[PDB]
């Protein structure tokens, strides 16, 4: 159950599992979260900006599990360390890169933690 | 005792720096965000304040500002203790005016009629 | 004028895209009236939605599910 | 006198005999849960979520719709109510599907603002849900009909005020839907007016759609300006940008109604938009400047021209604060002859006292009125929220319409009387019948519009409809005043101009070839270069690119309504200041204060410089234009209607014809209807 | 009522209400408002003339020693015609019992300092001089805590915006880490979380 | 499906540092001026 | 030039200014038969001291204030200004 | 006015207060020019006392400039002292921040109404 890097996982052949509901957004704690959505072309709606800090980002765990459709998770790796801080500011695809460089890792968590919550 | 009556009126300075006179306040009443039908939105007269420029942050987007203001709702509980508090810190205002409807006539059962107007079908 | 910031930088971006994946489904067609899909598994993805399935021309992907759904 | 003493919760209270349970325990402040009662709507008792326990009784009852007797002891917290409450609301909430993450409504949608406070904790079905269909009505009103807890307010909308009768009730039991059988498209105007009324996430917004959710808005409250009655608005911005506006339920106008023109067309604010001063380049070329280049370049021609070389027209949309600085900066040269873009004709007074100019019977008294004849108007498609309190006091009590010219499709039994202008002479005398009607009124109301006052015979038909006018008033006249000469609008910011002490009508400037022109009217094509001089300078200051930015000289940037705090008057005197909610994008500026930077750096320099000092300058001038939203009783024109006898022009031969279409001239008119793609988005849907 | 809801005891509820009964019996001089709170514990208002003599009735007495100090606070409240509220409270270490004293007040009008009955107040009133600026009389050390050099706004009430106007930073351009005008890379988004029906029954507000 | 091929780094300028930037449509489109003829 | 206009302002009640509400029923319909050029103006409420503007000469200020004329010096009061 | 004062009584007594606290002012200018070891010219430092008591000569009441005496009398405690270390005293020379235009023509090219 450990917390660290974020995630976006996407389903089984790829969806975006996000639908951009507006409650990750709603208790961070510190607003880390910045979500700009608009309806996509094909009818479904989905993102076009997703921004977490990770200098404001506080560590909670309200995004987790906060989430109805169980999209956002905090991925277990603690690997960090960059050198600016324009860096450390995530957009959306930073994300799914950081979300699909594992997703083996991941779903064998879950898989043994959803039991209780 | 040395209770020493006069009359002097009360105005403070010092603790803002310059947002004294470039700040007009507006005092209103809430009304209704008209999406539902609850009205315990209403019955708190409160003050706001303007709202200045806001650009862009060009890294992100994030729409980035001054004007340190920009975020404050009081909640007074009436007219006569709103304007009361414009003046002892000593800044400009505006007052709106509180609006309640009609009283009014509705009567279920004159939707049937015999030679009126008031006639409802489909239902 | 903006693009200066990603000069020797490599300009990380993403390569799959999801703006249209759904379309290589094999498209479920079942032969019924209303249908559940609480896609992905039972206890994950999204909540169960129950779907109409008649008319032009295909469910609707649930509003959540995004795969192309039918009958 | 005339009431009964009734007890709500064991306390007094003190009502009508025949008003409801409902309205009684709302006047001592408690609200009973309610779902199938609107107040601006009629009453029925299909859902049944109002049950109090009313004491010293067995049985529940619908506090919607049932008289008070004398004196209960209304029981509204109780062990029978409560366990009422409880169990109706587990019933609507069991065959409805599992959204808020994605339905539009998941802020405010009622099954959520009762489901924490009252009802139930917890949900027993286990499995069901039946789920109909969708469909299309209009490209404005996305339609999920799934979701729908089948109260029937929106059907009984259509069949009351807005008079299209085309949605109903369609089937028995469970089995029902509500949309329309046939295919047919509903579209009028107040058609996308529903979205507000839809108590959950059935009716939701096209455009709107999937933007945001609405804990995030900062509500500014501010007045629209796009057509006559003004509006009550409240806009809603995210990050600074504009996202979606609402009614803001003020008593006399905009009862708790919007016009559907005013609600989709904030997406003209930012499409096709000028940003910059810009440069002549000799050619058709016109290209982009620094802020202080084009400043001194038209400053430099105010020092060489003089007398009535110059001039400026202004009949759009601009405040009534930039109309000031305008007319002390040319008046200071002593060179007026400035006019408003609309065509107003001038016979014996207009500038002064008005006497007719404004609504004379405010909106407040057209629910009194008994006889009411209007001519030379369509109403519908200018004012629609005027036509809508006609619809009301059509019904609800007895009223008699009839109208001259142009057979038209409004929704209530009126009759058309003739179609000339021959027939306001002869109803001056007794013929064609209603004839005396008008003489046998008790509350008269006789309405000219501002569509046939506009066309040559002008100076006719003003003192024609005023003699007729005066006809009735000195017979007895009503009881009493009751004022009944009266007008309104279609462009707004003209009686804030007009009285001002401008003149009516482009007709000083229609005679003689003046050089320079400013243009603030202005994208109506009443002025030509060609009707013009020849290739002498015309400097333009707006905000939009339509028609006659292209065909200027210098233009100069402005903001439009929803970024300076401003004034506008509607068809009543009152006057409604709009305030800031963006500020302007790029390098415009306010309107107001690029005219005393154009002073500055010329020669005379104004004594004011903040918006204060404007508002004194305002009531120099004029001292109703800071009593806000009140209408005084100054009426004055029997001295005006006698000396509006001197001018003697006679009457025309052409129907009084307006310019409205079916709908399709509705959407298409002013200056932000034009850049707004989703009217271009709505239009083509029409005619297809 | 059921499980999960707390059950309350009669014991305490009349004790403590019949306790702060002969408080207002026998000191009608200063005690103008005593209630009693359902969770059992006690509030007694007095007029701020008496700040010093019914904390040292307290201080030292038979029947009612109150001999420790626990908290002392302040809030601030706009809309009350007289601004701040003053509460002390106080532990009967012999008793097992508490008893919180609202003292209301305003800016101008000072309050004489607890100092020389409880010398727990040294450090809790020089403290709501900076937070607030309710002037303590006769205070035997009135110094500046928990705020830098240069602040002037009394940060914890109303009027003081949430971040400051002096947001800092350094420059090269002497040596000097100097101040400047605030200036914010995000809004700091204020949402609206007040929905409307009124839930609560109980506490319900007279009609007007 | 959608993983990737071995592995990848952190790295800190490799030059490669991944520069964060703006993700969306631009919002107010300002209007251009008419062309060069008349 | 001069002159332009003039503005004659008043209050509905209040009826120390009763003078221009006797002057509007005497002399507006025998007042602006005479001058078919000057556009006079009449505007709503001072509510205290009802005065009189006059605009000319490259846009300067006139402003006599009657206060509480009768019918008469009101009718003469105008011609000050209307002939110079 | 039923609240009784701070210091003073009535106009007299807090307007040779004022006058108090000026002497201990100008006294220590002098002193913190070497005491902080910052290198300006000594004149500077009295021409900032001298500007900043003519700020608040508006008011028309009592205790009111008994309330400005406390914060006047508290500054004598950290100034005549060494508590601020160099930084804390060089903030009311406002060199680094940029010069306010204050005039009408110049607001108009750059800026939204300030
Ligand atoms: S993960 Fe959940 S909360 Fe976050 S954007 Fe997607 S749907 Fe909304
Ligand atoms: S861990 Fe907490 S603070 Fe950080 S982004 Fe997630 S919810 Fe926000
Ligand atoms: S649209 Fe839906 S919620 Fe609205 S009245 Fe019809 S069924 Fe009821
Ligand atoms: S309409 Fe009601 S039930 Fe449906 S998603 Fe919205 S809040 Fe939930
Ligand atoms: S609750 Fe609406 S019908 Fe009684
Ligand atoms: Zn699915």
């Amino acid at each position: 159950r450990f917390r660290g890097e974020h995630a976006l996982r996407r389903y089984p052949s790829g969806e975006e599992r996000c639908i951009a509901c507006k409650l990750c957004e709603a208790v961070c704690p510190a607003q880390a979260i910045t979500i700009e959505a608009e309806p996509r072309a094909d009818g479904s709606r989905r993102t076009t900006r997703y921004d977490i800090d990770m200098t404001k980002c506080i560590y909670c765990g309200f995004c987790q599990e906060a989430c109805p459709v169980d999209a956002i998770v905090e991925g277990p790796n603690f690997e960090f360390s960059t050198e600016t801080h324009e860096e450390l500011l995530y957009n959306k695809e930073k994300l799914l890169n950081n979300g699909d460089k594992w997703e083996a890792e991941i779903a064998a968590n879950i898989q043994a933690d959803y039991l209780y919550r | 005792i040395t209770v020493d009556e006069k009359l002097d009126i009360t105005t403070i300075t010092g603790v803002p720096e310059e947002h004294i006179k470039t700040r007009k306040a507006r005092i209103f009443v809430p009304a209704r965000n008209n999406m539902q039908s609850g009205v315990n939105n209403t019955k708190k007269w409160k003050m706001e304040f303007d709202t200045r420029e806001r650009w862009e942050n060009p890294l992100m987007g994030w729409a980035s500002t001054a004007d340190p203001l920009s975020n404050l709702v009081l909640t007074f509980s009436t007219k006569e203790d709103a304007v009361a508090f414009a003046e002892k810190n000593g800044w400009s205002y505006d007052v709106e005016e509180r609006k309640v409807p009609k009283p009014k006539s509705k009567s279920y059962g004159a939707n049937f009629s015999w030679n009126k107007r008031t006639r409802v079908s489909t239902k | 004028y903006r693009k200066v910031r990603f000069v020797g930088r490599q300009k990380e971006v993403n390569e799959n895209f999801a703006i249209d994946l759904i379309a290589e489904q094999p498209v479920s067609q079942v032969g019924s009236r209303v249908i559940s899909c609480d896609g992905g598994g039972g206890a994950l993805g999204h909540p169960r939605v129950y779907i109409n399935l008649d008319k032009e021309t295909k469910t609707g992907t649930c509003g959540y599910c995004g795969l192309q759904f039918r009958q | 006198s005339n009431l009964i003493e009734v007890f709500v919760d064991g306390q007094s209270v003190m009502v009508e005999p025949g008003t409801t349970v409902l309205q009684a325990c709302e006047k001592v402040g408690m609200q009973i849960p309610r779902f199938c009662y609107h107040e601006r709507l009629s009453v029925a008792g299909n859902c049944r979520m109002c049950l109090v326990e009313i004491e010293k009784a067995p049985k529940v009852v619908a506090a919607c719709a049932m008289p008070v007797m004398k004196g209960w002891n209304i029981l509204t917290n109780s062990e029978k109510t409560k366990k009422a409450r409880e169990g109706v609301m587990e019933f609507l909430l069991a065959n409805h599907p599992l959204d808020c993450p994605i339905c539009d409504q998941g802020g405010e949608c009622d099954l959520q603002d009762q489901s924490m406070m009252f009802g139930s904790d917890r949900s027993r079905f286990l499995e069901g849900k039946r789920a109909v269909e969708d469909k299309n009505i209009g490209p404005l009103v996305k339609t999920i009909m799934t979701r729908c807890i089948q109260c029937t307010r929106c059907i009984r909308f259509a069949s009351e005020i807005a008079g299209v009768d085309d949605l109903g009730t369609t089937g028995r039991g469970n089995d029902m839907q509500v949309g329309t059988y046939i295919e047919k498209m509903f579209m009028s105007e107040l058609s996308g007016n529903i979205i507000d009324i839809c108590p959950v996430g059935a009716l939701t917004s096209k455009p709107y759609a999937f933007t945001a959710r609405p804990w995030e808005t900062r509500k500014t409250e501010s007045i629209d300006v796009m057509d006559a009655v003004g509006s009550n608005i409240v806009v809603s911005t995210r990050t600074g940008e504009v996202m979606r506006i609402l009614p803001r339920m003020h008593e006399d106008i905009n009862e708790e109604w919007i016009s559907d023109k005013t609600r989709f067309a904030y997406d003209g604010l930012k499409r096709q938009r000028l940003t910059e001063p810009m440069v002549r380049n000799e050619k058709g070329l016109l290209t982009h400047t620094t802020w202080e280049d084009a400043l001194s370049r038209v400053a430099g021609m105010l020092q060489s021209f003089q007398g009535n070389d110059v001039a400026a027209i202004a009949g759009g949309l601009v405040d009534a604060e930039a109309l000031i600085a305008l007319k002390d900066l040319l008046n200071r040269v002593d060179s007026d002859t400035l006019c408003t873009e609309e065509v107003f004709p001038t016979a014996g007074a207009g500038t002064d006292l008005r006497s007719n100019y404004l609504l004379n019977t405010t909106i407040a008294g057209v629910e009194e009125a008994d006889v009411v004849l209007l001519v030379g108007t369509n109403p519908r498609f200018e004012a629609p929220l005027f036509n809508a309190r006609i619809r009301k006091s059509w019904l609800h009590n007895d009223l008699k319409v009839a109208l001259i010219g142009s057979p038209v499709d409004l929704t209530y039994r009126y009759d058309h009387l003739g179609d000339s202008p021959k027939i306001l002479q002869d109803i001056a005398s007794g013929s064609h019948p209603f004839s005396q009607v008008l003489q046998e009124a008790k509350k008269p109301m006789v309405i000219l519009g501002s569509s046939a006052l506009q066309r040559n015979d002008g100076a006719a038909i003003l003192a024609a409809v005023s003699n007729i006018a005066q006809k009735i008033r000195t017979s007895s006249g009503v009881t009493g005043d009751w004022k009944v000469m009266n007008i309104l609008h279609r462009i707004a910011s003209q009686v804030a101009a007009l009285d001002l002490g401008y003149k009516p009508g482009v007709e000083a400037i229609q005679k003689n070839p003046p050089k320079m022109l400013f243009l603030l009217g202005a994208d109506g094509g009443c002025i030509t270069r060609q009707d013009l001089p020849k290739d002498c300078f015309i400097v333009y200051q707006g905000h939009h690119g339509d028609v006659g930015a292209p065909i200027a000289d210098v233009i100069l940037p402005g903001a439009a309504y929803t970024e300076k705090s401003a004034t506008y008057v509607n068809t009543e005197g009152r006057a409604q200041q709009t305030k800031v909610a963006v500020t302007p994008p790029g390098l415009a500026r306010e309107d107001w204060k690029i005219i005393r930077a154009l002073s500055e750096i010329a020669g005379m320099t104004l004594p004011y410089d903040t918006l204060d000092q404007v508002r004194n300058r305002l009531e120099e001038v004029s001292p109703n234009l800071v009593r806000y939203d009140d209408v005084e009783g100054a009426n004055y024109f029997q001295q005006a209607s006698e000396l509006s006898k001197l001018v003697n022009q006679q009457l025309l031969a052409d129907p009084l014809v307006p310019p409205q279409l079916t709908i399709k001239d509705f959407y298409m008119t002013d200056s932000i209807s034009r850049a707004s793609q989703t009217m271009a988005k709505c239009v083509k849907a029409v005619t297809e | 009522t059921r499980p999960t809801v707390r059950p309350r005891n009669d014991v305490a509820h009349k004790q403590l209400s019949a306790f702060g009964e002969y408080v207002a019996e026998i000191l009608p001089k200063y005690v103008q408002q005593v209630q009693v709170s359902c969770f059992n514990e006690l509030e007694i208002c007095i007029h701020p003339d008496g700040v010093i003599p019914v904390l040292t009735f307290l201080r030292d007495h038979s029947n009612a020693q109150f001999k420790s100090l626990a908290d002392l606070t302040a809030v601030d409240i706009p809309t009350r015609q007289n601004r701040f509220e003053i509460v002390y409270n106080l532990l009967s270490l012999r008793f097992n019992s508490r008893i919180r004293v609202k003292t209301y007040t305003d800016e101008l009008t000072p309050i004489e300092s607890s100092v020389p009955v409880y010398k727990a107040a040294n450090w809790y009133e020089r403290e709501i001089w900076d937070m607030f600026g309710v002037f303590f009389a006769n205070h035997p050390d009135l110094r500046r805590i928990l705020t830098d050099y240069g602040f002037e706004g009394h940060p914890f009430r109303k009027d003081f915006p949430l971040s400051g106007y002096v947001e800092l930073r350094y420059d090269d351009e002497v040596k000097r880490v100097v101040a400047e005008p605030v200036e914010l890379a995000q809004e700091f988004r204020k949402f609206d979380l007040n929905s409307p029906w009124e839930a609560f029954p109980a506490y319900r507000q007279p009609p007007e | 499906k959608f993983i990737w091929t071995n592995h990848k780094f952190n790295l800190s300028g490799t030059p490669q540092q991944y520069v964060p930037y703006s993700t969306t449509r631009k919002k107010i489109q300002e209007w251009v001026p008419p062309s060069t003829p008349y | 030039l001069g002159l332009r206009e003039i503005r004659i302002h008043l209050c509905q009640r209040s009826p120390g200014s009763q003078g221009v509400r006797d002057f509007i029923e005497k002399r507006y319909v025998e007042l602006k038969k005479a001058n078919p050029d000057l556009p006079i103006l009449i505007r709503e409420c001072s509510d205290v001291q009802p005065k009189l503007w006059a605009r000319y000469a490259f846009g300067q200020e006139k402003n006599v204030s009657l206060n509480n004329f009768s019918a008469d010096q009101v009718t003469r009061a105008l011609e000050n200004v209307l002939s110079s | 006015t039923s609240v009784k004062p701070i210091f003073s009584r009535d106009m007299n007594e807090a307007k040779r207060r004022v006058r108090e606290l000026y002497r201990a002012w100008y006294r220590e200018v002098p002193n913190t020019v070497h005491l902080f070891q910052l290198d300006i010219s000594v004149k500077q430092g009295r021409d900032k006392v001298r500007e900043m008591f003519k700020k608040n000569a508006h008011i028309t009441d009592p205790r009111v400039v008994d309330l400005l005496v406390i914060k006047g009398k508290m500054e004598l405690e950290e100034t005549i002292k060494v508590w601020k270390q160099r930084t804390h005293v060089m903030r009311f020379f406002h060199e680094t921040e940029a010069p306010r235009p204050k005039d009408f023509l110049s607001k108009f090219y750059v800026g939204h109404d300030p």
